[PDB]
RNA sequence: AAAAAUAACAACAAGAUCCAGCAGCAACGACACCGAACUAC
């Protein structure tokens, strides 16, 4: 009901391997892969696995362009 | 003492530049973080044990064609963060670009389009250099420093060249070219490194593929290390060792006062 | 969850393929066309994926008036 | 919804050039459309949908009076 | 829920007490709470304004008033 | 939910420790607990703050409060 | 339990590893974690703190962890 | 090339002008804005469509007396949005201001009332010029460029003025409005559009109703394109026709570089 | 003060949220309420007065052009 | 020193518990009983002499103005 | 200030992106729009007031000439 | 002056030991011998001469 | 009327220019005084009653060899006085500065070195400019307005000059001779005469011996009339006609509303 | 009032002597004394850098002057 | 104007007491007053020293010195 | 305790209550302070 778009895009971009870039509401533009994610939580990778949350995330804009089924 | 040494040399194809000596020369001489360009295979090329080398960290963002391009980087401590691609078409697509952020420095490592195949590539150089000047124009506001390896595949000045008169038609040196590499360093701000601790002639980085060149030295500076002003005062030393020879370019070696620490 | 105006502005904002302009909360501008719009995200196609979470979205400034349903 | 239904409704009904201010600060000078449960359509020169998230305050430029 | 929210605004509101509330991004807005509903108050001091509680701070109201 | 959020206020409540709540714009207040609730935190300053928990970063006790 | 960042935060808890939450606002809080639930995450450094969890922008550990 | 012609003009009555034939000598001018100060109608009189041009926007905020004053705006394309208000009790009471956005650029069709009819209307317009100082002070932060295509009724300079040892009393040039006019383009930095593109004299944009003081020339500069120093780069050429008079005052049609764009 | 007052009464004309970092590292946030020639007010909720000696910056949160 | 002067004597005839924080980071307590060039006299049960060209800032603690 | 006001002036009117370091260690950069006897405008996205009392060194990111 | 050298004054006259608080920190022991209009001598265990613009605060031993 | 024409032609040596008419040319443009520089002739050649025009006075410093520099100046009336001094070894030495006096009024021949010839002589433009910008801060003090007819051999703007892009490395157009020349034309509160009637680019006066440049029009502008800031307001017109040229530079003529007296 | 400042300054300036200034922060810089003045002075370990006396600590030379 | 500075730093100067100089830092040098002024101190050692005045927090010698 | 110097004043009744808004800062100087002396940011 309110993930029919928001976790099947997420999925797509984990699987690939794809490096995603996240805006945080703050405006800053953090890098790296999407290693993991849930309802209110995403696991980046890069250097060193970090964690963000999904009420501080504004866009996540795909480095390479994404097939999403 | 405190110093900070950056190696910078385009091998155009790092299988090549490896059978003929650059991994062991590399692993032998000192240095922090080896910004080579490009690649010329995929980031699983460069995953090879092959091509890692002991003692440094490897990271890759390779091109959609291995062979069109890629870039890769060579850091002895782990960064504290690597970013893909600068956004373009043209640099996102080819893999021409691949920074990695320290605690405040930040070493880039950009490959800019030869030119020299085609009118197309020379189109897609010019375009490439119309939003790279827009990006830097962008970038110069934040705080943090940075120190692009770029291979701008274009001449400075005159001095940067023996003979500019008959290059006058030759690519990498036309008028718009020098027009926007001199933009980059003016208004802008972006000073230089090799032009700036040691403003004597006869240094160039590239050289024609004829061996006859080389013997004459016809060779013009394309691989650069553009860094914000904030570090020109950083800048201790430079060198074109060119007796290696490891592919068309040149290595170009730097040692600066700045001590990265992640 | 029964949105008598998102939902159905959206679904003409998208249809219709208008070149709808989102303001975000942070205070940055997003151009390009609705590609999908959920209950918590937006795809909007500006040559890209990109996704906007809805909460990080303060106006959807359309680009031409649009008919509403 | 007790207060803020009939005081949007009194206001789209008036018509009384509203000022949204935003919690960016940033200021929209419209009237109401039309509103719901997370969305307030403005009326200048275009219908500009406004999220009730992210809506500060609505300053009625004009006296109100409350049904 | 809500349980001392309610009965908080209530003696403001029935005391005439002027309140400044403060509002996320810092401003101010000083006047009396005319009325309030799940997620709106009426402040009239210049203007009849809505402010919306998930803006909303702190509300000083600048005197010990406590049922 | 709240298994936590309730001892460490419902504490620092019955034992009135001076608390310092960090809001999300930057500034800081101080004072004393009198009531929470659910959705809102009132303080016991000089005058009854009432600050609300959607706009409040951090709550640090000036008091190593137990957390039992 | 049935998520990502209940086990994540648990074994934080678990290592003791220092972790450097960043806010919303763009400040940052060193100091590891001693325990969490719902919209809190407690942080022992120098003094106790309590985090909002919704006032928090990420979770950054300062050494790599396996969940 | 990008050429943006701005047409302000003070109809005294939209009767008037539209007896005399503005609206057609008005359309047959290229113009990508035209700003109607003192329109003396309700915006329901307005929606006549024989003010409405062909490819132009009707836009207008009337006052609470409709006679009392009133201003209007066309564009060509549809503007970013409307902001019919200003803040004042006397600018929300009498409709004198109405501005229009654009890309970087927001048109603003100001009025001043003239007080030449008596001591209240002096003291109203005292009043506005003492608020209008504040309104520009806080208007003096914002990025975007502002362009008040205004009838200030307030002549600044002898240039402005012939035989100004005569006009020293008559309302609308003494000591307080010019010290102000002077304060607001010299202290704030809104330089104005005549004396950047001609500093030159005789340039009178008001004449009586007397016959005499027009064949002798007679005349004052009342309308004014204020231009925050943003634009005043932009200024290219700006002359006042005053063969096509359609009211009291005349066109004062001024063209900039500057390019608008939804 | 050829400088420093037409900058200081400047952002007390036009009330600049300034953030003023002092000599030992510390940051302070307000509008400047009336500077003097040794001490400087802040318009913060208590008004805190700041000695000119111990301050090493003062930047504002806008641009700020000097009159 | 033209608010100086007035608004340190306000803070002394009400008696008004301020905070001064000194430029090494340690803050003292108590109310300010008199003051003088380059010297505040701070006086709650105990009395200390605390150099101005060492305070960093004043906090009021009470709302007081001039 | 023989040397401190014609120093300031030449990397003034040449813009150059100068780096103060204050006392307590942190380092500020940008150009000097203007300055005065106690105070110096630094312009770098913000045009920030920093105090001559509290400037510790005062390095030109490029050699300046006298 | 109408302060720091009366209160000098009586804490030299009375004998009281001070404790002179450092901007650095430290807290230094010993009577007020004699002071001057920049150096106050604290003479207890050994001679000092502790600067004033060093000097954050100067609190008594006892009421004076 | 009050009318006073200042022409300053540059001429590369006052030979080449009398025997392309450059004599002749002046005595039939009216003007007051005629500011010709780079005469490259001692006194004794200039006090030859060839050069010496019919109503114009004669006035000339040279350095100690007569093709080392020198400069010359006429007047319609005997100045009150005339000063061949500046009090610096780039000035004295090579006779690039004579001042002439009317009523609180005075005007300057100012000769900057080309700096092209060499290194030797950028370095020695460089450290006139050093001491020229200090010698303006210690004259804003007197009160008479001054007229420097300066051969600044810089170009101040981009309109000063066409194909900047190429021209960013070219002696006569770098970073720090932009700097000083905003400098005396920002701070110091001076402003240029030509630039204040026509804000308009291809208005050159200076263009190489190659014609290629002189059908392209491609060419600078190393002629200036810096005025006080007092005489700002008697800018009455500025002209540069190209086609009655006598040397690389061409005459730079400017008419003011002021009147010169004995 | 610099009777032994001025002097000693003068002497390691024009000795051209590698005198290291320690600050009040506890930084060692280091540099020869290009030309100093009553409120600033300048060193030129790389490029010429303005130290200010108020938080100039002890200028210790290399060599014994 | 002072009348206790100078005569001490006379005398700490001509009896030659091993000096002690505690800066407002929070270090420590040793060394004989060679010379004094009213802005700088000359201190012996391998290398002689300049210490400014407004960073010396104390002057200890290592005995006791009776003023004159 | 002293303008390395006013090509020169038809003249001194007189000096000791909220940005119609940036394709967005790998993160804000790490948040408003959390009381016997030890010499690189």
């Amino acid at each position: 009901k309110g993930h029919s778009l928001q976790d099947p895009y997420l999925n797509t971009l984990r699987k690939e391997r794809v490096p995603v870039s996240i805006y945080l509401v703050n405006g800053i533009k953090l890098q790296g892969q999407i290693e993991s994610f849930d309802q209110f939580v995403i696991l980046l990778k890069n250097t060193v696995s970090q964690m963000v949350y999904k009420h501080a995330i504004s866009t996540v804009v795909p480095s390479r362009p994404v097939r999403l089924p | 003492g405190p110093a900070m040494r950056i190696i910078s040399v385009n091998v155009n194809g790092i299988q090549a530049a490896a059978e003929r000596g650059l991994l062991s020369w590399l692993q032998a001489q000192n240095a922090d973080v080896i910004c080579l360009q490009d690649t010329r295979a995929s980031a699983f090329d460069l995953d090879d044990p092959s091509f890692q080398l002991d003692g440094y960290f490897l990271y890759a963002c390779d091109a959609e064609l291995p062979e069109q391009g890629g870039v890769a980087l060579y850091s002895r401590l782990q960064p504290k963060a690597v970013i893909s691609g600068l956004g373009f078409e043209t640099a996102d697509r080819y893999g021409r670009y691949l920074q990695a952020d320290f605690d405040k420095v930040s070493i880039a490592t950009l490959l800019l389009p030869s030119g020299q195949s085609g009118d197309e590539s020379l189109n897609q150089k010019f375009k490439f250099m119309d939003d790279f000047t827009h990006y830097l124009s962008k970038q110069r506001r934040k705080r943090r420093e940075y120190i692009y390896c770029g291979s701008l595949y274009v001449a400075h000045q005159k001095m940067d060249v023996k003979n500019w008169r008959e290059c006058q038609q030759m690519p990498g040196f036309l008028a718009p070219e020098r027009a926007w590499l001199d933009e980059v360093f003016g208004n802008l701000g972006y000073a230089d490194a090799l032009r700036e601790v040691s403003r004597e002639g006869d240094q160039f980085s590239w050289w024609p593929d004829s061996e006859q060149a080389e013997m004459l030295n016809l060779g013009w500076r394309f691989d650069y290390q553009v860094l914000t002003p904030g570090l020109r005062r950083f800048v201790r030393n430079a060198k074109l060792p060119r007796q290696p020879r490891f592919s068309q370019h040149a290595p170009l070696i730097v040692d600066y006062d700045w001590q990265l620490s992640i």
